[PDB]
């Protein structure tokens, strides 16, 4: 629930009616499909909360 | 505020309660959809008074 958006430079989710830019994770986002199908789609890195715990 | 159409008609999709990926995964069969029944509304207002 949100948009994608940058400052130019990085990537955020934000909640659509208010500017409040948040890190992009595996929580804030869902998968769907591939790379090849959606016009216009970027590439970034998602984030996951359980792999710091995984590097402890 | 402008947005893009894609990504406006995907919040419409989210209004009806179908979650957005439908949209960006059928963006060209929607928009060709789309092109077709504005199509059908000419001949419909040409032929018929
Ligand atoms: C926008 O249009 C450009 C060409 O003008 C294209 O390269 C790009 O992939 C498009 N981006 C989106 C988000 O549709």
């Amino acid at each position: 629930e949100g948009v994608f958006v940058s400052n130019g430079t990085h990537w955020f989710v934000t909640q659509r009616n208010f500017y409040e830019p948040q890190i992009i994770t595996t929580d804030n986002t869902f998968v769907s499909g591939n790379c090849d199908v959606v016009i216009g789609i970027v590439n970034n890195t998602v984030y996951d909360p359980l792999q710091p715990e995984l590097d402890s | 505020l402008q947005i893009p159409f894609a990504m406006q008609m995907a919040y419409r999709f989210n209004g009806i309660g179908v979650t957005q990926n439908v949209l960006y995964e059928n963006q060209k069969l929607i928009a060709n959809q789309f092109n077709s029944a504005i199509g059908k509304i000419q001949d419909s207002l040409s032929s018929t008074a």
